[PDB]
């Protein structure tokens, strides 16, 4: 139940921050969308989005 | 008036807008105008933002 409430956080954090980064601008945020942080889990951020 | 209410109008300025909307005289056919002006602008597909 802890974790199943702090995963409903995180998602919640990720949207809010990510339609403040495109609202600001576009061009960069699509940048943001497609990048793999060196190895961060090894995957981008709209695939951690869609898996 | 009318026509430095559609130079505010379509700056999407949002306040400079009701100051001079309140100094107009046909005050129902300008808010009825604007409405429309904005609703076609709305679904212009490039820069979601200002749509």
């Amino acid at each position: 139940g802890e974790s199943e409430e702090l995963a409903n956080e995180y998602e919640t954090r990720a949207v809010e921050l990510f339609t403040e980064c495109y609202s600001n601008d576009e061009d960069l945020a699509e940048q943001l969308l497609v990048y793999s942080c060196e190895a961060w889990g090894g995957s981008n951020c709209l695939e951690l989005a869609v898996e | 008036l009318q026509a430095l209410f559609i130079w505010a109008i379509l700056q999407n300025k949002k306040e400079l807008s009701k100051v001079i909307w309140e100094q107009t005289k046909g005050c129902t056919l300008a808010a009825l105008g604007a409405s429309k002006l904005l609703k076609t602008l709305a679904k212009v597909k490039n820069d979601i933002n200002a749509a």
